[PDB]
RNA sequence: CAGAGUGUAGCUUAACACAAAGCACCCAACUUACACUUAGGAGAUUUCAACUUAACUUGACCGCUCUGACCA
């Protein structure tokens, strides 16, 4: 009850949750793992992904490109024409974080690249610009934001 | 009108400026076993231990029984670790844990159970049935 | 370490079998990869169109 | 002014070209993993191709069997010369070529003189006014004898500090000591002229960085130099 | 014909039983306990004391689990208690462990569901 | 979807199965080993990186307001991936042509 | 180099004795991955003594940390 001692003991709302790169931290960074592999490049951005949990970094979202496949022709013995020699397909497993401080930028460079393995390649950007942020929402998320509006 | 809190509010010492960077659950057994924790403990608001829990008195109860065993406690840990590793030394015992197929012998367990701990359970269990309420007072 | 994470396997309930093979590449140089057939190696040639 | 100098230290280093040998208990699991990754697979292309070929021929149009085109794919591979995981070097032991150890990371040290006696240092250069101490670290680069290097630097907060002070000799009220900030970097490609090798710079490892390293000097830089 | 606690059905988990059967699994330890409906504890039976740990390889896996309810069974019917509730959690009752702890429990002469109150 | 290309399951012997179970513990603990280390290193590096901006701080404050700043220049950033030999100084690989299909 | 300070595996004001505990941590399975869950693994009192219980108290023995000596 109100008048009571023990007001407000049921509230749990402000217990639950309801982007800018500032100097001092970046805000957005994709971790591209582009490898002909399927498996190291999935192992990796795994060990990416409990690597930056324990550091308590936060990752916004583990997803994947599209594979892209390409054909490998080699020139025939003593001739003009390429015939078929192989098939590669490119595999690559991106890893989104954010809330990195600077200075720990240096340190978790150094850790991943020693840790890479071989026939994969290591790419890190900002593409906090790039925005294009658009994502399905629930109704309980969507529900609230009409309230603010309203 | 307003009253101020008689104490401490249950969850006072959360921080609500980092939210984010704040460890959740994850689970409910984990919440289950930190809930379990906060019931046990006196508040200053009426709880059901209230009226429902069995009074007791703050005098603790005078113990009549006989002086407790002296017992080395350092040569007792040497030994005993001594043992689990000869068995687990056995490449069989390994084995038979692992294709879960293992047991333990009932009659052995209480042979020690009746020396070590024994007595202690019995004194719990003995104030279940009210014998020392009744009896002793 | 180049090893701290490289040993695994196919972590999928159906997939086709897969052999390791040497993938060299236009400068000799070689890394591992599994490929469908059991090649001893493959090597990759270099595009005339980028010439 | 202080009556602590500022000096800008370099710490360059060579990231590994190949991947390092696995553990014999790295070899067990990695032939477990192939061996369970066969026995849950389904039938690829060139097993379907042998299936098919022998159970044609028990009965008894394909030119080229499955058997006999995996022979002349080895065939290939062992006339073709792999590269070699060691180098000449590492049996010269000549510590001052990038080409030894290349499973292994390298750190640059570098021989300079001060009270008439050689000390094993990093790279380093005095701060100037006007100036942000990352980019002191950047100037030792040209300040390197006869060096075509392209390095990549990583942040611009130090990476550690070493305080030393003098030996009575040099101590004054304006001069006491000095204070070195390190910065680590990776080198990209190039290397040094054949002019001056032996003397002038070493590349070692973590390991045998205590020969040329004093002890107290020794300390600092292990904490930020990792051997993974 | 004693009440039983009726009632909390909107929380987990119930309190209509007289005895309670609740498996304590720590990261190297697994214990059970029979505690009355009041919270007392009748009978206990831990991997911690010397006399179960002197004959168990592991005190965490599966085997150690159904060790507890051998030994417990015999020291529920020693201390007089047959009847007694168990209240498990969907992925405890799906565990194999857990199904190994019951058979014990059943094996060892203890039922894991307490008779209906009698009320006239 | 076909059932024609499943391969039949041979059954695993009992000692097969006894390695792999026991070679799957010795890889908990290995992996332990690997987390530690990376760990601490980590660990190292961090204390020490601290520790000269505090010293940093005292000597000069210009610079250590500008040694926490971002670097804008350091992405983005790319790491080659390494190879298990050596690049031939002398490699003359075929001719051929790429044609790539998404 | 002494000067003080300091002592359980990662942490803890866990450790009355019945006993070295709780949490964190590592693998496999599940999951794109994370998380959850299941099935598994590695673990500790610096070392000796003190009428004895002494992880605890009294001493050193041992390492660590801290301030100067030392120092390019």
């Amino acid at each position: 009850y109100k008048t009571k001692p023990t007001h407000g003991i049921g509230k749990y709302k402000h217990l639950i949750k309801a982007n800018l790169g500032t100097d001092y931290e970046y805000g957005v960074l994709n971790i591209h793992l582009t490898a002909y592999d399927m498996t190291l490049a999935e192992s990796y951005a795994q060990y990416v992904h409990n690597l930056c949990n324990s550091l308590s970094i936060k990752v916004e979202e583990s997803y994947a490109m599209p594979t892209k496949t390409i054909e490998v022709l080699q020139l025939q013995d003593q001739g003009s024409k390429m015939l078929l020699d192989s098939v590669l397909t490119t595999h690559e497993r991106v890893v989104q974080i954010s809330g990195l401080s600077a200075t720990f930028a240096e340190i978790f460079l150094e850790i991943i690249q020693s840790s890479l393995p071989e026939g994969v390649r290591l790419s890190v950007k900002e593409h906090t610009e790039e925005d294009f942020k658009g994502r399905f929402k629930a109704r309980p998320e969507l529900e609230e934001l009409l309230a603010k509006l309203k | 009108r307003r009253t101020p809190p008689l104490g401490p509010m249950p969850n006072s010492d959360i921080d609500l400026s980092n939210l984010e960077r704040l460890e959740k659950y994850r689970s409910f057994d984990r919440y289950r076993r930190r809930a379990e924790q906060e019931a046990q403990a006196p508040h200053w608001w009426r709880t059901y231990r209230e009226y429902f829990g069995e009074k007791t008195d703050p005098k603790e109860k005078i113990d009549i029984g006989l002086p407790p065993p002296k017992v080395s406690r350092t040569q007792q840990l040497l030994e005993r670790k001594q043992a689990i590793q000869e068995l687990r030394a056995n490449v069989e015992e390994e084995r038979a844990a692992r294709l879960r197929t293992a047991s333990v012998p009932l009659d052995a367990v209480r042979a020690e159970w009746e020396r070590t701990c024994g007595p202690y359970h019995k004194q719990r269990l003995a104030e279940y049935y009210g014998l020392y309420r009744d009896l002793f007072h | 370490d180049s090893s701290r994470a490289s040993l695994t396997r196919v972590h999928r309930q159906a997939y086709a079998r897969l052999y390791p093979v040497l993938l060299v590449k236009q400068d000799g140089s070689t890394i591992h990869i599994r490929y469908r057939e059991p090649r001893r190696m493959l090597a990759m040639p270099i595009d005339l169109d980028t010439l | 002014g202080s009556p602590w100098r500022l000096l800008g230290a370099l710490c360059l280093q060579r990231p590994p070209v190949v991947s390092k040998p696995l553990t014999p208990l790295q070899e067990e699991m990695a032939s477990l993993l192939q061996q369970i990754e066969i026995e849950r697979s389904l039938y690829s292309d060139h097993e379907l191709r042998a299936l098919d070929e022998n159970q044609r021929l028990a009965k008894k149009q394909d030119i080229l069997l499955a058997q006999d085109l995996e022979d002349m794919w080895e065939q290939k591979f062992l006339q073709f010369k792999l590269g070699a995981r060691i180098t000449e070097a590492d049996e010269k032991n000549d510590r001052t070529s990038l080409n030894r150890k290349l499973d292994r990371n390298l750190v640059l040290l570098v021989r300079e003189k001060f009270g008439d006696q050689d000390v094993w240092i990093l790279p380093q250069a005095e701060w100037q006014p006007g100036e942000t101490l990352r980019g002191t670290a950047e100037r030792t680069l040209a300040t390197l004898s006869e060096n075509n290097m392209e390095a990549k630097f990583l942040g611009n907060a130090p990476c550690g500090h070493y305080t030393f002070k003098f030996p009575q000799a040099m101590r004054t009220e304006s001069n006491l000591g000095a204070k070195v900030f390190f910065f680590k970097a990776l080198l990209l490609t190039g290397d040094f002229s054949q002019a001056g090798n032996k003397g002038h710079h070493v590349w070692v490892t973590k390991d045998e960085l205590g020969d040329y390293l004093k002890p107290k000097y020794l300390a600092q830089v292990r904490r930020f130099v990792s051997d993974l | 014909v004693a009440r039983k606690e009726r009632g909390w059905r909107t929380v987990f988990p119930s309190r209509e039983f007289w005895h309670r059967l609740r498996v304590i699994r720590t990261q190297h330890h697994v214990e059970a306990l029979v505690e009355h409906q009041n919270g007392k504890v009748v009978v206990s039976a831990s991997t911690r004391e010397w006399a179960i740990k002197k004959h168990l390889y592991s005190t965490r896996n599966v085997v150690a689990c159904e060790s507890i309810g051998r030994v417990l069974a015999q020291r529920c019917l020693e201390a007089g208690i047959n009847f007694m509730v168990y209240q498990p959690t969907p992925w405890e009752a799906a565990s194999d462990s857990m199904k190994r702890l019951q058979s014990a429990m059943t094996e060892g002469g203890v039922v894991l569901r307490e008779p209906q109150r009698i009320y006239e | 979807l076909d059932k024609a290309r499943e391969r039949p399951q041979v059954e695993l012997t009992f000692e097969e199965t006894e390695r792999r179970a026991l070679l799957l513990k010795k890889w908990s603990l290995y992996k332990q080993q690997e987390r530690k280390m990376e760990r601490d290193t980590i660990r190292a590096m961090l204390e020490a990186q601290q520790e000269a901006l505090e010293e940093l701080q005292l000597e000069s404050p210009k610079l250590h307001a500008e040694a926490i700043k971002r670097d804008p220049n350091l992405f983005p950033f790319e790491k080659e991936g390494p190879h298990y030999t050596p690049p031939i100084p002398n490699y003359q690989p075929p001719e051929g042509r790429y044609n790539d299909i998404t």
